[PDB]
RNA sequence: AAAUAUGUAAGAAGUCCUUGUUACUUAAUUGAACGUGGACAUUUGAAUGAAGAGCUUUUAGUGGGCCAUUUUUGGUAAGC
RNA sequence: GGAAUACUGCCAGCUGGGACUGAGGACUGCGACGUAAGUCAAGGAUGCUGGCAUAAUGGUUAUAUGCCGCCCGUCUUGAAA
RNA sequence: GAAAUUGUUGAAAGGGAAGGGCAUUUGAUCAGAC
C-alpha cells in the first residue's frame, strides 16, 4: 500500500552534505536569536531531536518565541485557498540567519545618509533605486581593432 | 472579446434608498440627500448612509453610553445626534442636560433627558440647527451583542455558542466536549 | 456629441495647435538642410567593400 | 451684477495666455527635435570620417499592439497582457524600455507585434485615437483643458506636449502614459504582409519585435 | 465498475478565482507558546511601567 | 523575400578588464534590417563564445554591388541539410548581381534538394574572374562564341476568353 | 549539476539617540520585553497595473467527467 | 569628378472619383478669419429642385429563386442516432 | 358549440418527403397619412 510517513520521500533532501559529515561547528549554537528575526530553514541530519518536517525545508520565517535550546518560528502556509499561520519549534542546528533582509538594512543606512548629505545644498539626491537603463550612445574606433570577417564553415565528421 | 479582469455589472453591494414603506423615513433621505448633495460636509454623507442601514446596523444606543460620550475630553456641550433608537438606563442615577436628536426615543428615555433639564429633537430640526452638523458627534450602539454573532463561526477550537434549543446538563456536554469523554472540542 | 478629428478638419487642428499655422505657413514640413561635404575615411570604405 | 462682460472678457484673457503659452513650447520643441534628430546624423558622419563606428542609443521606448485574441492563453502571459492594459485583439500602448520590462516582452511575444516608434506614428495617435483616463472613464481629448486639469501638476499643459513627454521619456513619463487610454485600432488597411500572422517577424510572420516597421504596421492600423 | 482516481485538475483554477493571497498582518500578534517564565515576568514589568507611568502623569 | 547584401558588425560588450573587442564582422543576405542582424547572432554564436545579450551590434550597412548591369559568373558554396545528413555543395549561378545570384540559390536548392530557408548556409560567394575557369556544364554552355538560339513555339496570353482565329506559335 | 518552477525582503508597524519598569537573566543597570521624550515626510525608498479595498452571514447545484501540446507509468499495442 | 534615378522615411503639402451615416434640437464651450462690424467647414444637415399624393412606398400572407437548416424531451464524457 | 379528424367550393405548389431562416421578385390583401 501507500506509505506516508514523516521522513517520506527525504533521501536526498536531509542527506548530510558531500566530505561535511560529523559533529558540527560550534558557529551554529554561538549564534543569538532574538524575536522578530528572520531565519531560514534548512535541516541537519545528524540532529534528530527538534527537526522540521519536508514542507518547511528552505522556507523563510520569523522568530517569536525563543527557548533554552530551540526556537520559536512562524510560518505562512498555503492550503486551499490561504494561508493558514503555522508556528514550529527547531533546535538552532536547523536554523540560520536570513541574509535577505540583511542588504535592505545596509540600504537603508546609506538611504539615510545620502539624505542628510543631500539636504545641506538640496539637489534632489534621488533615493530610489533604478532597475538596468537601455545603454546610450558610444563612438568604437578600429586603430588596431579592424573588423575581421567571419564566414560559415564546411561539413566534417571529426569522428 | 474582451479579457475581463474583474466581474462584470456587479452592482455596488451598498444600500441606497432604504427598502422600508415608511414614508416618513423617505422625506428624512430625501432632506439629507439633498443636504449631503450640496452641502459638501462629511456629516451629512454620514447620516443619509446611516438612514439606508437596517435594524441589526442600528443597535440601541442607551442613555449612558450619551453620558459617557459626554464625559470626553471637551463634549459636553455637543449635540448628540444618534441615528437610530435611544432607549432607558435605570442603571445611572445622574444625567447632564445635553439636547439628543434621534430617529426614536423610547419613553422612559424621554422622560429621562426631557426631566435631566434636555430636550429631545428630530433629524430635521438638526439640520435647520446643524445644517453642517456643527457640534455635533455620532454614537454608534454595540453591534457584536446580539445573540447571533455568538453563534457565528463555529468549528473545533474556537468556543462559538452552538446552537442549541433546551441547555442545561446532558445536553451537548459530553464526549467531544471533555477529555474523560473521548477528546475535547 | 460627436469627436472631430485633427490630421483632418483644419478647424479643429488650430484648437488643439497653435503652432500649426506657422508650421504651414513656413513649410517646416519640406525643409532643407545645409550641404556638408564630408566622406568616410578609406578604412570604411575598405571594410564595406571587404569580402 | 451685469456679469456678461466683465468675467467674459476675464476668462477671454485667460484664454489668449494659455494659446501663447502654448504656441512657444510647440516651437520650443521644434527646434530641440530638428537639433537632435540632425545630430545622430551629423553624428554619423563624423564617424565614419573618423574611421569608426558611432553606436546609436538603445532606443528608449516601444509600442506594443496586442496580436492574438483572449482564447487559449497560458496563466503567466494573460497576466502579463493585463498588467501592459492589453486585453483585446488590436490594442495599443506605449511601454518604457527597461530591464524590468524587457522580461514583460519576451513572455508575450507570442502574442504581441512592437517596435520602435518615430514622432509620426505616435503625434497621429494621439491626434486621432488619445483618450485620456478621466475618472475611470474614456474621455476623447479633443481640448487641451482636458489634459490641463488632468496632467497639468507635471507641467503637461496640451495634447501637443503630452506627445512630448511620450516620446522623450521623462520624468512624469509613468503618469502621462498612465493617463492615455490603450488604443483601440483597427486591422492594418493594407493587410498583415504576410500569409501567416502566428510566426514570428524574423520567421515571415507577424509577432515580435519589429524595430522600426512598427511605424507602417501602426500607420495602417491608425 | 472502475472510475477515476485522483487528480488536480482545475483544483488550482478554483483557487485563483476567489484567491490565495496573503490573509493580513496585525501589529502586536499574539502571545500563544510563549516561554511562560517571560510571560510572567512581562506582565509584572508591564504592570510597574504602567503604574509609573499613571503616578507621572496623574 | 528579394534579398540585400548587409554587413553587419557586432562585438562583445566592453568591460573594465577586457576594453576594445575585436569588432567581428560578417556579411548577410537577407530581406529586411531585423533579419540581417538576427543571422549575424545566429552564425556568430555557432564560432564565438558570445550571444545577443553577452554582446552588441556596432553597426549595420547595406552592400550594393558594383556593377549592376555587367553580367557575372558566381561559384557559389553552401552547406545544407538534408533529411538524412549534412552536406556541403559547389555551383554558379550566371546573372547581373551578387544578389540576384543568392536569390536564384535558394530557388535552385528548393526545388532540387527541399532544402528551405532555414536548413542552408550560404558559405562564400565569388566571382570566377576568367573564363575556362568554369567547371559545371550548365554555366559553361553559355559562354561560347556568338552564342544564338530561337525560342520556338511561342503562346501568346489572350486577353478575350474567345479568339476568331487559330492561333500560331511563330517566333 | 541546469531550465522551468518554489520561500523571504525591497520601510512610518522604519531607522537612529536618551532612559523608566520587572517576581526573568547576568559577576555586574549586564541583558530581554514593553514603554516615556527627541530627530528624520513626499523619490517615503524597485517596475507595471489596480477594474474600488477589506469583511461577514446564509444558501443552491456539483461530488460518474472527458480531450489536446508538453512530461510520464503499465501494456506489443489500442479510439486501452 | 559631377549629376540623376531607385528604395526607405517625413510634410500641421495640394487635389479628383465612390460608398455608408445626419444621432443631437433656443444660447452658453473651444476655436478660425477680420481695425471694427461681423462671418465660419468652430460642442452632430442643411439649401434648391422634381414626380406622386396613390396601394405608388410600406405591412401581411402565399409562392418562386440563391444560400443555409438532421427530432424534440431525457440520462450522459459523448445523441440526428 | 373548440381541437384532433372529414366532405364541398375557392386559391396555390408539387422530378425520391414536408415543414423552417435571411433576402427579394411575383400574386392577393391591407393599415396609416393626404
Amino acid at each position: 500500500g501507500k506509505s506516508h510517513g514523516y521522513r517520506s520521500r527525504t533521501r536526498y533532501m536531509f542527506q548530510r552534505d558531500f566530505r561535511k559529515h560529523g559533529a558540527v561547528h560550534l558557529s551554529t549554537y554561538l549564534k543569538v536569536y532574538k524575536v522578530g528575526d528572520i531565519v531560514d530553514i534548512k535541516a541537519n541530519g545528524s540532529i534528530q531531536k527538534g527537526m522540521p518536517h519536508k514542507f518547511y525545508q528552505g522556507k523563510t520565517g520569523v522568530v517569536y518565541n525563543v527557548t533554552k535550546s530551540s526556537v520559536g518560528v512562524i510560518i505562512n502556509k498555503m492550503v486551499g485557498n490561504r494561508y493558514l499561520e503555522k508556528r514550529l519549534n527547531l533546535r538552532v542546528e536547523h536554523i540560520k540567519h536570513s541574509k535577505c533582509r540583511q542588504e535592505f538594512l545596509e540600504r537603508v543606512k546609506a538611504n539615510a545618509a545620502k539624505r542628510a548629505e543631500a539636504k545641506a545644498q538640496g539637489v534632489a539626491v534621488q533615493l530610489k533605486r533604478q532597475p538596468a537603463q537601455p545603454r546610450e550612445s558610444r563612438i568604437v574606433s578600429t586603430e588596431g581593432n579592424v573588423p575581421q570577417t567571419l564566414a560559415p564553415v564546411p561539413y566534417e565528421t571529426f569522428i | 472579446g474582451i479579457d475581463h479582469t474583474s466581474k462584470q455589472h456587479k452592482r455596488s453591494g451598498h444600500r441606497t434608498a432604504p427598502k422600508s414603506d415608511n414614508v416618513y423615513l423617505k422625506l428624512l433621505v430625501k432632506l439629507y440627500t439633498f443636504l449631503a448633495r450640496r452641502t459638501d460636509a462629511p456629516f451629512n454623507k454620514v447620516v443619509l448612509k446611516a438612514l439606508f442601514l437596517s435594524k441589526i446596523n442600528r443597535p440601541p444606543v442607551s442613555v449612558s453610553r450619551i453620558a459617557r460620550a459626554l464625559k470626553q475630553e471637551g463634549a459636553a456641550n455637543k449635540t448628540v445626534v444618534v441615528v437610530g433608537t435611544v432607549t432607558d438606563d435605570a442603571r445611572i442615577f445622574e444625567f447632564p442636560k445635553t439636547t439628543v436628536a434621534a430617529l426614536r426615543f423610547t419613553a422612559g428615555a424621554r422622560a429621562k433627558i426631557v426631566k435631566a433639564g434636555g430636550e429631545c429633537i428630530t433629524l430635521d430640526q438638526l439640520a435647520v440647527r446643524a445644517p453642517k452638523g456643527q457640534n455635533t458627534l455620532i454614537l454608534r450602539g454595540p453591534r457584536n451583542s446580539r445573540e447571533a454573532v455568538r453563534h457565528f463561526g463555529m468549528g473545533p477550537h474556537k468556543g462559538k455558542a452552538p446552537r442549541i434549543l433546551s441547555t442545561g446538563r446532558k445536553f451537548e456536554r459530553a464526549r467531544g466536549r471533555r477529555r474523560s469523554k473521548g477528546f475535547k472540542v | 456629441v460627436l469627436k472631430k478629428n485633427p490630421l483632418k478638419n483644419k478647424q479643429v487642428l488650430l484648437r488643439l495647435n497653435p503652432y500649426a499655422k506657422v508650421f504651414a505657413a513656413e513649410k517646416l514640413g519640406s525643409k532643407k538642410a545645409e550641404k556638408t561635404g564630408t566622406k568616410p575615411a578609406a578604412v570604411f570604405t575598405e571594410t564595406l567593400k571587404h569580402d | 451684477a451685469e456679469q456678461v462682460a466683465a468675467e467674459r472678457a476675464a476668462r477671454k484673457a485667460a484664454n489668449k495666455e494659455k494659446r501663447a503659452i502654448i504656441l512657444e513650447r510647440n516651437a520650443a520643441y521644434q527646434k530641440e527635435y530638428e537639433t537632435a534628430e540632425r545630430n545622430i546624423i551629423q553624428a554619423k558622419r563624423d564617424a565614419k570620417a573618423a574611421g569608426s563606428y558611432y553606436v546609436e542609443a538603445q532606443h528608449k521606448l516601444v509600442f506594443v499592439v496586442r496580436i492574438k485574441g483572449i482564447n487559449k492563453i497560458p496563466p503567466k502571459p494573460r497576466k502579463v497582457l493585463q498588467l501592459l492594459r492589453l486585453t483585446r485583439i488590436n490594442s495599443g500602448t506605449f511601454v518604457k524600455v527597461t530591464k524590468a520590462t524587457l522580461e514583460l516582452l519576451k513572455l508575450i511575444e507570442p502574442y504581441v507585434a512592437y517596435g520602435y516608434p518615430s514622432y509620426s506614428t505616435i503625434r497621429q495617435l494621439v491626434y486621432k485615437r488619445g483618450f485620456g483616463k478621466i475618472n475611470k472613464q474614456r474621455v476623447p481629448l479633443s481640448d487641451n483643458a482636458i489634459i490641463e486639469a488632468n496632467l497639468g501638476k507635471y507641467g503637461i499643459l496640451s495634447i501637443d506636449d503630452l506627445i512630448h513627454e511620450i516620446i522623450t521619456v521623462g520624468p512624469h513619463f509613468k503618469q502621462a502614459n498612465n493617463f492615455l487610454w490603450p488604443f483601440k485600432l483597427s486591422n492594418p488597411s493594407g493587410g498583415w504582409g504576410v500569409p501567416r500572422k502566428f510566426k514570428h517577424f524574423i520567421q515571415g510572420g507577424s509577432f515580435g519585435n519589429r524595430e522600426e516597421f512598427i511605424n507602417k504596421l501602426v500607420k495602417s492600423m491608425n | 465498475a472502475k472510475s477515476k482516481n485522483h487528480t488536480a485538475h482545475n483544483q488550482t483554477r478554483k483557487a485563483h478565482r476567489n484567491g490565495i493571497k496573503k490573509p493580513k498582518t496585525y501589529k502586536y500578534p499574539s502571545l500563544k507558546g510563549v516561554d511562560p517564565k517571560f510571560r510572567r515576568n512581562h506582565k509584572h514589568a508591564l504592570h510597574g511601567t504602567a503604574k509609573a507611568l499613571a503616578a507621572a502623569k496623574k | 523575400a528579394h534579398f540585400k547584401e548587409y554587413q553587419v558588425i557586432g562585438r562583445r560588450l566592453p568591460t573594465e578588464s577586457v576594453p576594445e573587442p575585436k569588432l567581428f564582422r560578417m556579411r548577410i543576405f537577407a530581406s529586411n534590417e531585423v533579419i540581417a542582424k538576427s543571422r549575424y547572432w545566429y552564425f556568430l554564436q555557432k564560432l564565438h563564445k558570445v550571444k545577443k545579450a553577452s554582446g552588441e551590434i556596432v553597426s549595420i550597412n547595406q552592400i550594393n554591388e558594383a556593377h549592376p548591369t555587367k553580367v557575372k559568373n558566381f561559384g557559389v558554396w553552401v552547406r545544407y541539410d538534408s533529411r538524412s545528413g549534412t552536406h556541403n555543395m559547389y555551383k554558379e549561378i550566371r546573372d547581373v548581381s551578387r544578389v540576384a545570384a543568392v536569390e536564384t540559390l535558394y530557388q535552385d536548392m528548393a526545388a532540387r534538394h527541399r532544402a528551405r530557408f532555414r536548413s542552408i548556409h550560404i558559405l562564400k560567394v565569388a566571382e570566377i574572374e576568367k573564363t575556362a575557369d568554369v567547371k559545371r556544364q550548365y554555366v559553361k554552355q553559355f559562354l561560347t562564341k556568338d552564342l544564338k538560339f530561337p525560342l520556338p513555339h511561342r503562346v501568346q496570353k489572350s486577353t478575350k476568353t474567345f479568339s476568331y482565329k487559330r492561333p500560331s506559335t511563330f517566333y
